[PDB]
């Protein structure tokens, strides 16, 4: 567990991945979560409907883990600001702040 | 890319504006029906289960029952031809972004093309891990990093280089 | 034709330890080195499972419910046990599932079958004995397939009847234990879907007598119930089960 | 646009029916607007021995597109034997009359 | 690719072009946080062949001339200690030039203190 | 309680999975913030009589 | 009727937990601040000015 930082942020990443991929195979209320399956079993009229419910869960879905991944982001690039600020006071000098 | 940024001037460096899907060349059914068309792109109907992807020789050692096999995500990255007892497996389409690469219009209108995470042979032509570069010259030189293209290349004008 | 049995002997029966067997195959999907978590119908873990013998005299054939599904365990030498009989009412009023494996093949029928109250296989010291119906009036479905199958022999099969689909699962398996289920894992593969679109409420065991009245061979089965359940099942990079988790057994597993 | 029609076919004049003269002889697009305007005829276009004026197309390859017209009268194959214009066995003229 | 699904979705604007805008920040920003942290001397120092600094002992930190990767041994060991149109860009530092520049900060502070931090 | 709203609630996947997750994780990052302001030392010391 | 529930309150659920983690975010670097001068004014004396 001496790695446990990194080891998290991929996981993190990973396991985001998967749940976007995951979210595909929800129909979010049409018949099918196939498009072809709905494509090819209903007229345009009402399959217009089951894209629509697709296509709305999938936006929703994709806009969730871009939320999350700008939050992640930010708080990786405070992390690195702060990796920065180690490697220029603590390598490149000598610091006098304590811990 | 005058067209995704909305502007006539483009500034210099590399900007996404378009995928890169190859498409299914022909469309192959298998029923217990057309022929079987190996390692290209191709839709694949195999027993009602419909697809896009490149079918090639498999290693996998299927036990009777299994019909289809399914990866961590639940695609089904292999399948097995129901009339000759064979193992496929179905990597999906060469699909990538496609980055135009250029320096300002003010200095030249030369672009260059980066189709990311695709091979040469499926599309001054250069393979990098980034993906195959399209216009770009290879030098063995080294400079810095003008343009970022990835994995440690980059782009620059002096005709466009890499 | 019909024979009563009559010289059976009066005992309660027995119940045991399921321990972690009764795990078949969800699916026909290959998958390797993975951790998949499914929700079926499944034989819970060191369930309660009912246990029946044939030993002389015991004669265990009762009217068994079949509920959701049915895992029938086997503890099998000289084959005495030769099929199922599947069904509401078992008679001609309903239609009724009959499978059998005979000296030669196994045969499936769906049939409107006027069944026995004993229904039985017989070998003669060669099989020349078969009462289990009387009659056979409307036949829809026939399959005719090739054989299944100290006690040497483990036979597990689980049946489930979904949307008309009749899935039995079966597992063959060396064993070398006297007297109960060996501790231990062996997922059972799937044998066969039949398109039956029967129902199905009621079940009985077939077994076979031995002829020198009648002496019963020495055998032993198990029966258990299909509860509706989450398994985690662990696939190796062959392809094959190897370990499972019930999702709801304990805090542990879950 | 003016036709006339049976009376269990005025259920098909609208958006994203299916139905016959809906495929073959008048196709109302998906995203139509407009107003659809029925009334019984009875006393006009009809006779006691047969108004056989008003005809529809009983027999074609495809579906049309919406505002689409047919008035070719050319002849349809309703079998494997090509017909060569000329009727015969699966050989029916395309234009059918109302009784 | 479903013709009439992106037919529907054109209905909903520039909800695609907003997503590829936030994840192509985040992109660029991850290769900015790289080039903040590792980027931050522009001449390539190295250690002198002879390792005499008064018995002080560098080998687990400086890079090891048998391993092709010219990784040193704690970075090899941190290495191998860490284990449907989604597709992954590489980044634009590379884990070997990563580790050179590392390595000239190494040397940096090794031969010549905090003073190539602050100018020569 | 409605069981028919969970019904149709598992038709949208694990959204209540990634909210749970999140909460989670900031349930923890809070201990995790309080661990890091006041846990800095060790030794508990005492001022003399 | 009920999906019109659930989409409505999984929008506010979604809502509510966007900008808990914004807080959380907030909060996070306001303690790592307050670690900084726990550590640096605290256990010892610091140069930096205000
Ligand atoms: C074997 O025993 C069963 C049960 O005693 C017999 O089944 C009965 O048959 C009589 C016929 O008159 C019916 O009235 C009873 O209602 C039946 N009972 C049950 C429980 O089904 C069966 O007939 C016997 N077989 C023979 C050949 O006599
Ligand atoms: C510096 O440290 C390294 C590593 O601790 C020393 O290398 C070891 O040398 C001894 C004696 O020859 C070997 O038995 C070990 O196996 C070496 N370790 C490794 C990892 O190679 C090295 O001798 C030390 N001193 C100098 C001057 O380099
Ligand atoms: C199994 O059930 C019987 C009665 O149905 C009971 O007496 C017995 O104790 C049970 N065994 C276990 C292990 O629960
Ligand atoms: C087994 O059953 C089948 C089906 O009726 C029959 O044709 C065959 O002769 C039987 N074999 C024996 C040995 O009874
Ligand atoms: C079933 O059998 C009975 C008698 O043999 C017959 O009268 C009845 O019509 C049959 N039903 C069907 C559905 O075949
Ligand atoms: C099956 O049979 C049982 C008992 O005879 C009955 O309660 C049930 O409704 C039947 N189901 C169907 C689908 O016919
Ligand atoms: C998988 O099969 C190979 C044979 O190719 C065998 O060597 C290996 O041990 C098997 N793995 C397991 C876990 O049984």
């Amino acid at each position: 567990s001496a790695l446990g930082k990194l080891q998290d942020v991929v996981n993190q990443n990973a396991q985001a991945l998967n749940t976007l991929v995951k979210q595909l195979s929800s129909n979010f209320g049409a018949i099918s979560s196939v498009l072809n399956d709905i494509l090819s079993r209903l007229d345009p009229p009402e399959a217009e409907v089951q894209i629509d419910r697709l296509i709305t869960g999938r936006l929703q879905s994709l806009q969730t883990y871009v939320t999350q991944q700008l939050i992640r982001a930010a708080e990786i690039r405070a992390s690195a600001n702060l990796a920065a600020t180690k490697m220029s006071e603590c390598v490149l000098g000598q610091s006098k702040r304590v811990d | 890319t005058k067209c995704t940024l909305k502007s006539f001037t483009v500034e210099k460096g590399i900007y996404q504006t378009s995928n890169f899907r190859v498409q299914p060349t022909e469309s192959i059914v298998r029923f217990p029906s057309t022929n079987l068309v190996k390692n290209k792109c191709v839709n694949f109907n195999f027993n009602g289960l419909t697809g896009t992807g490149v079918l090639t020789e498999s290693n996998k050692k299927f036990l009777p029952f299994q019909q289809f096999g399914r990866d961590i995500a639940d695609t089904t990255d292999a399948v097995r031809d129901p009339q000759t007892l064979e193992i496929l497996d179905i990597t999906p389409c060469s699909f990538g972004g496609v980055s135009v690469i250029t320096p300002g219009t003010n200095t030249s209108n030369q672009v260059a093309v980066l189709y990311q995470g695709v091979n040469c042979t499926e599309v001054n032509v250069f393979q990098t891990r980034a993906g195959c570069l399209i216009g770009a010259e290879h030098v063995n030189n080294s400079y810095e990093c003008d343009i970022p293209i990835g994995a440690g290349i980059c782009a620059s004008y002096q005709s466009i280089i890499a | 034709q019909c024979v009563n049995l009559t010289t059976r002997t009066q005992l309660p029966p027995a119940y045991t330890n399921s321990f972690t067997r009764g795990v078949y195959y969800p699916d026909k999907v290959f998958r390797s080195s993975v951790l998949h978590s499914t929700q079926d119908l499944f034989l819970p873990f060191f369930s309660n499972v009912t246990w029946f013998h044939a030993i002389h005299k015991r004669f265990d054939n009762p009217v068994l419910p079949f509920n959701d599904g049915v895992y029938f365990a086997s503890t099998e030498k000289s084959n005495i046990i030769r099929g199922w009989i599947f069904g509401t009412t078992l008679d001609s009023k309903t239609q009724s599932l009959l499978i059998v494996n005979n000296a030669t093949n196994v045969v499936i029928k769906v049939c409107e079958f006027q069944f026995c109250n004993d229904p039985f296989l017989g070998v003669y010291y060669m099989e020349s004995e078969f009462r289990v119906y009387s009659s056979a009036n409307n036949c829809t479905f026939e399959y005719v397939s090739q054989p299944f199958l100290n006690f040497k022999n483990l036979r597990e099969f689980v049946f489930k009847n979904i949307d008309g689909y009749f899935k039995i699962y079966s597992k063959h398996t060396p064993i070398n234990l006297v007297r109960d289920l060996p501790q231990g894992f062996s997922a059972l593969e799937p044998l066969v879907d039949l398109p039956i679109g029967i129902n199905i409420t009621r079940f009985q065991t077939l077994l076979a007598l031995h002829r020198s009245g009648w002496t019963a061979g020495a055998a032993a089965y198990y029966v258990g119930y299909l509860q509706p359940r989450t398994f985690l099942l662990k696939y190796n990079e062959n392809g094959t089960i190897t370990d499972a988790v019930d999702c709801a057994l304990d805090p542990l597993s879950e | 646009d003016s036709f006339v029609i049976r009376g269990d076919e005025v259920r098909q004049i609208a958006p994203g029916q299916t139905g016959k003269i809906a495929d073959y002889n008048y196709k109302l697009p998906d995203d139509f607007t407009g107003c659809v305007i029925a009334w019984n005829s009875n006393n006009l276009d009809s006779k006691v021995g047969g108004n056989y004026n008003y005809l529809y197309r009983l027999f074609r390859k495809s579906n049309l597109k919406p505002f689409e017209r047919d008035i070719s009268t050319e002849i349809y194959q309703a079998g494997s034997t090509p017909c060569n214009g000329v009727e015969g066995f699966n050989c029916y003229f395309p234009l059918q009359s109302y009784g | 690719d479903s013709t009439e699904c992106s037919n529907l979705l054109l209905q909903y604007g520039s909800f695609c072009t907003q997503l590829n805008r936030a994840l192509t920040g985040i992109a660029v920003e991850q290769d900015k946080n790289t080039q903040e942290v590792f980027a931050q001397v522009k001449q390539i120092y190295k250690t002198p062949p002879i390792k005499d600094f008064g018995g002080f002992n560098f080998s687990q930190i400086l890079p090891d001339p048998s391993k092709p990767s010219k990784r040193s041994p704690i970075e090899d060991l941190l290495f191998n200690k860490v284990t449907n149109g989604l597709t992954v860009l590489p980044p634009l530092l590379t884990d070997e030039m990563i580790a050179q520049y590392t390595s000239a900060l190494l040397a940096g502070t090794i031969t010549s203190g905090w003073t190539f931090g602050a100018g020569p």
